[PDB]
């Protein structure tokens, strides 16, 4: 049993550690027999080892997550929502209302929506719920798209960044798991700078 | 057959509601004015095996044009000219939704519009490409490859086209092409009740229509093409050519600077 | 193009077919010529002839090709092999693929497609005799056929190709003018709404020549538009 | 007329020793509207790849219930060759697109995205032998530049035979006028071969000698790939 | 398109298992060992209107190749040589998922692999093939039509390809135009060429893989040999990968079989 | 590939049974007899830029055919005759278009109605090529007959150049199609009749009433007697059709 | 060329009412629900059937009957001059003519919303290919147990030097006066395929009509027994 | 009128069986036009009492009749169930709620109960003209298959492999090596121990297919 690196930059195929660890399943680690390999351009780490992806422009759905989506199509029984995933999400018309449809043609093609993934696995596309607090149709400000990878980075590290982006410009910017923040001048920019300068520490600044 | 496009590019409402409020103050989302062209980059001799090439970056639109010369027969149609063949392609690599195979309709239109603005402008004199009349002649193959669809691809296509032709060295090395003068194409988009110069992807997804005006250095109109589902007023066309021509002065100069005049 | 002539404007200000610089060719319209077509028309401009057929709003064959909020227009521009001087290959050329798109988009702003979501409206045109202005003759036949099919529209589309021959601004170009002239500027519009539907230029013009030809087309279009309204009118009651 | 491929000292027409690689240039993230992108240069051979990350398959009956579908394309621009090449996909381009796809099929962890599609498109801007490998490596790096999980990067070289002399990374003169041309690509850290072709002739022994020469040429490119992706800002 | 094949017919999650333990014991389900080819048969002159033809039955794989000679221009890309054109078609007839039209991808690959192995071995030369230089030349059309897809189609294609070229009767050019009555003589053939495919299934190497074995294999590698046991073509196929030792040993197992195969081929044609 | 046509448009079971009852008294819905053709019209020189053209209106079937003449080289296979090429196009090549083109070509070529050997300018060198493009503008049923009437008419309308004169035409050729509907034989079947028929058979005649082309079409089948009788009815009609054709061509 | 030599015999030594030699072989392909090989002298055809299966695009299918998908294709080495493998205008015609022949025999009503695929290759051509192809198809469908009203037997009757003849050879097709392919369901006496190419008098038409029917009944027995070599 | 033309013959499509009127129910293998009776398939003409029929000698496709018991193959895992191949012209569908006995929970099927590649024993709960076959895995011994070998046969010899009064069942269920479950599908599921004297029994179910016409068969099997 031996680990090979402290916390360097790691590439796909790069050997991490070998032997008997366990070690839950990560999409960023592949293990054949005893050897452990990174599967992504990422950052090696440990605690109690792991790879934090440094690259990745898609979002991978987890049940319970809060995402800001974009309505692509309206169906007869609901709405098709884009959530930056390999799969398109579906918001049932029932969930939005009070539970049924008097067959009528309501948000439309291009409306942003904050919602929670209520259901998702390997045989289904993500199903959205608009039930909770602040969940609903976004009707203002701007939606800033970022790599779903930099989601935790735009915040800190003890919520540090969140107060710094807000104490220079505008208001309640919402960092969704989705890699999309809803803003309410411009910030695109500094979230385009913490966006690209993320590799370099200690965070910040200005 | 020739059908209304199915899918599609969905621009957000709020990213359209706010784009118009920016127009109201005469500024666009990237910061430029309603009349400003996007930043222009021209890298001559990018494709090293081409007789002449240009890599044009216009905003986020990337276009590469290369030339290939050969000796063929002049057609039954006047044997006192060379040949010009324009082939434009949108590669399945330039945009997410794009698919492989033959040119598509937009691809054919882009090729045809660039062909006309080169041929009719007398920008490239074909009569001088004759080696011996009714016998052997130079054939100019111009292949335009769009590598990143960032909007206003017609204007970037023309810039690369002219640039590639000026970078072309003829062999058996003898000299450049019998080129009279550079030609530029300026696209003006009717967005809402505004006329906007060199539209980007978001602007192209919200516009009613666009009209493209091609100019020679003497500021002579040498090609017009209207595109899009929507219609324009007579006053929109009249004003769009005014806006287009004023920009043609600026654009011909930055083009020359890049083409070594 | 040769490099000095043949003569286009002749020896008194009259053209190679006998027209003044501001005269239209002869026009003949005929409606509902095809019985197994929802709408049909034949259009003739001098020596240019086109027939159009329409198949009213119907269901789309493959689902994902249809649109959720509007009808899909399926427009075709084709030339018969015997419509030209030299036998033309009946396989669609690059010219025909371009014109089909340009004609479709022209009609996209006239046809009230929002009325029939998830449907397809098919519009097929054949050029039976080509003598310049075909794209416009074809588009007008399409407009008339659609009217002959009772499919709602904002307005009819009337169009002409204004141009330049020997430094002279001319209306409605013939084949000799298209081939040997300096400019060929097809314009079509919705005359009642003063909205331009199709706009192309091939050749060369000055900013001022552009606006003079632009004016000549508009009054040429208004005459064609009158002939269209009255062609559909005969059904006198 | 066939040129002499090996002087006369053991050097090649371009000036390399039997075991030397051409100049390698790598550039990541060159396209803006593409989930991943890369440029790969091997001497005079230049290629550009774009990836469009996992997404929904257009027709439902062309997708797979348990894994993503790879859509890989090899295409040569008309001005990449010396004589203009017809842009319509030739028989050579159709063969290589399949061979490049299958090479990626063992590296790209497709099990993670059932019912989806991963699109990879390559363009050859300049050709000079090795194009299929340069294409494949640009593709591999572009997929990494997109953050799509992979078993290991793919590095490749064409090993061959010139004047009875076993050589590494053939040039245009050598592919055209040599005895053998053997493109080999693998996942070097897992010691698994991903692409393996031979065009020409070799003895069983010359086969195993070139085999070895390729493996060490591969390991060099492998580190150029790794570090090119690793030019973080550390 | 070049997409992952969206059809597997689905091999049962349990069928794979039984074929793996029938292995180990080092045997197969058609009773042969891991290094055995299936029963072979070659019928010369099967298609009477071809200049030369062969019907190859390799196991349940059935392939038919015919030749057709024509006088053409050469290219001004080198012109003291004739032509070889290979067209392989996996016919709708051979397997349930095959549909008709242009050659597919597997078709094109099979054609190009066979073409390289015939052209590069110099087995067909050429030789020769000029009737008068830079002016007139023989053009050999070789059309290989797979009639039944039973696995290891590549090797069956090569056997039929070589056998059909050996069956080819040439005719008289007499000034100009061809004839018939005066059959001049055989094709300019230096020697026969064979292809051996070894499939990596689970942890085993398997020679001449059938349909069931091809459906569960990781990958297969194909080795082309001349009679002097010189390697003249290699092609790897499949979604999966092999180790360096797998390939190293795959070529050993292929070469030992090339001796057995070249002699059975020779009996079938002289 | 070649598949059973999917788009069907469906025929009412009650409509067919009313069409059958009209057959039972020897009349049809358009009022004509079981042996009558639909009203025929032929407009020569309709497409002006063609060498020779014919706009045929037969019932609600409209067909336009134009000719184009060029100087090409005769094929290796017999260089002592000109060329005829027939391209049919249904305008709503498909399968039906290819069939129609091929059946029109055979009955024109085999009948020796248009002598190709006389189209030679100089043997083995330059020869006249006749392009025949037939364009079905309105599919109103029995399109094959309307295709042949248009083809022949356009050939007779064709003027050759150096203007010299007509083609080496021996005689006109007509084609008569007889549909088996229910238990009846119907001449010149229209759209509704084609939609309810088992099958149709087409007979081409030169002025002898000599058979110079036969083609059967459709999902269903006919008996031996049905065919025997269909040709007998077809031939009697050929006499009537040739004389209306000649009237149109100016003999 | 002389076709009916002055003695009452043909170029190949046959009488005016005689058939060329025939060889039929069932179940030749393993991956094919039904198959057959048909020889008619110098004409060789092979057919494969893939039993009722699902249609790939939903809207190309029929709610009440199976769709037949038939193909006629000639190999590039089946002719005297190399034939382009891309489907010719001839092959597209004959594919339809053979499909429509089989539409009246195959009981399509039993398998609504499905597709039945029938593929045929001509390995050797010498006139009669379209009928040999159709007969190979019929038998292949039977070798698959797809219910059919009756087998389809067919010959090309014809005319040479004024002499009405049965089962044309290549010389007869390309130099004779007439060529009349006829195929039918002999037990139901229903004509399934009928074409004429060339020229015949109304009387000659009816004479050759009768000659074909007796030539048909001979091949029909050869078909029934060929499927009966099960063992009976 | 009422004459039978054949004793017990091998029959081909389009072959005359009988003249005049009999009181036979509709069968896919016999077509009656007016008063004549014809075979539609290559089969076996059998006469019993007043009736006669054709046992088909060929047929590699299975045709669904309600409440049959088939062994199928999972091709696709749908959101609310599974798609299954049962050798029919139509692909079958096994509802998820049928298998679980309850509606699917919020985060279930990776595959788990059945995956792409799994064998299934199920009965056709519902099928007809407007619908594709719907399945049920409820009865005894239905559900997923977890060992042995599955032998595919022509679905048309299914009755023959079981034999008269289920007797070819136990003559093969007892020289071996069973339970041999002959599904109506043309697929039998064998469960031999067994390594490796083997149930190449498989070749015995092959010899049945080669000679269903030869009698008495149930004794030629040895």
């Amino acid at each position: 049993k031996i680990v090979l690196q402290p916390r360097s930059i790691v590439v796909p195929g790069e050997l991490l550690a070998e032997g008997e660890f366990q070690i839950p399943w990560s999409p960023y680690i592949l293990k054949i027999n005893s050897k452990y390999y990174s599967t992504v351009v990422g950052l090696f780490d440990v605690k109690d080892f792991e790879v934090i992806p440094l690259e990745g422009s898609f979002y991978y759905p987890k049940i319970n997550d809060i995402v800001i989506g974009l309505v692509e199509d309206v169906e007869i029984y609901g709405w098709v929502v884009d959530i930056k995933a390999p799969y398109k999400a579906y918001l049932p018309a029932s969930n939005l209302l009070g539970r049924s449809i008097n067959v009528g043609e309501y948000l439309d093609v291009g409306d942003y929506v904050i919602a929670r993934i209520e259901n998702f696995d390997r045989s289904i596309d993500p199903v959205l719920s608009v039930k909770g607090k602040d969940l609903g149709r976004v009707s203002n400000g701007i939606v800033i798209d970022i790599m779903p990878v930099k989601v935790p980075r735009v915040i800190g590290k003890n919520k540090s960044m969140y107060e710094t982006l807000t104490s220079k410009s505008g208001c309640s910017i919402f960092v969704a798991n989705n890699g999309r923040i809803w803003a309410t001048e411009i910030l695109i920019e500094a979230i385009r700078k913490i966006e690209n300068e993320s590799h370099i520490k200690g965070l910040t600044d200005r | 057959m020739s059908s209304t496009p199915s899918n599609q590019n969905i621009i957000p409402i709020i990213k359209k509601e706010s784009i118009v409020s920016l127009f109201e103050k005469g500024i666009r989302q990237d910061g430029r004015k309603l009349t400003d062209y996007r930043p222009l980059s021209i890298t001559l001799d990018y494709a090293k095996k081409a007789d002449g090439s240009a890599l044009v970056k216009l905003g986020t639109t990337m276009v590469l044009a290369g030339t290939k010369l050969e000796i063929d027969k002049p057609y039954e149609d006047t044997p006192n000219q060379g040949n010009l063949i324009v082939n434009v392609e949108l590669l399945p690599l330039a945009y997410t939704t794009f698919e492989p195979g033959p040119p598509d309709e937009n691809a054919i239109e882009l090729a045809r519009v660039v062909d006309r603005s080169l041929r009719d402008s007398k920008a490239l004199d074909l009569t001088k490409l004759v080696i011996e009349p009714g016998k052997s002649v130079w054939t100019v193959w111009l292949d335009v490859y769009v590598l990143d669809y960032g909007g206003n691809v017609l204007d970037a296509c023309t810039l690369a086209s002219v640039a590639a032709l000026y970078n072309t060295k003829v062999y058996k090395v003898v000299g450049k092409l019998p080129l009279n003068y550079p030609v530029v194409t300026i696209s003006v988009a009717k967005v809402d009740k505004y006329l906007v110069v060199d539209p980007d992807l978001d602007e192209e997804s919200i516009m009613d229509a666009k009209i493209s005006f091609s100019y020679t250095p003497d500021l002579k109109i040498v090609g017009i093409q209207k595109s899009g589902k929507g219609s324009m007023s007579l006053q929109d066309i009249d004003q769009a050519e005014n806006t287009a021509r004023s920009t043609a002065v600026k654009l011909l100069e930055e083009l020359k600077k890049h083409l070594g005049i | 193009l040769q490099v000095e002539r043949p003569k286009l404007i002749l020896d008194d200000g009259k053209r190679t077919d006998g027209r003044k610089p501001d005269e239209l060719r002869s026009i003949k319209i005929e409606l509902g010529v095809l019985k197994n077509a929802d709408g049909s028309a034949i259009f003739e401009m001098g020596n240019t002839k086109a027939i159009a057929a329409v198949y009213g709003p119907k269901e789309m064959h493959p689902r994902h090709l249809s649109l959720p909020d509007r009808a899909v227009l399926r427009v075709r521009y084709h030339m018969t092999p015997f419509s030209t001087d030299e036998r033309k290959n009946p396989a669609p050329s690059r010219r025909e693929i371009e014109l089909s798109k340009v004609i479709r988009e022209a009609l996209e702003s006239a046809v009230l497609v929002e009325l029939f979501p998830r449907t397809a409206i098919d519009v097929f045109t054949e050029i039976l005799q080509a003598d310049a202005g075909s794209r416009l003759v074809s588009l007008m036949a399409a407009s008339l056929a659609l009217a002959d099919a009772g499919i709602p529209m904002r307005d009819l589309i009337a169009g002409v190709a204004v141009g330049k021959a020997d430094g002279v601004i001319i209306l409605d170009l013939n084949e000799t003018e298209d081939m040997w002239g300096e400019a060929d500027m097809p314009i079509a519009m919705m005359p009642s709404l003063n909205q331009v539907t199709l706009f192309q230029l091939n050749g060369s013009m000055t900013p001022d020549e552009f606006r003079q030809a632009f004016d000549l087309a508009v009054k040429g279009i208004n005459i064609i538009y009158n002939l269209e309204r009255e062609a559909l009118k005969s059904k006198y009651v």
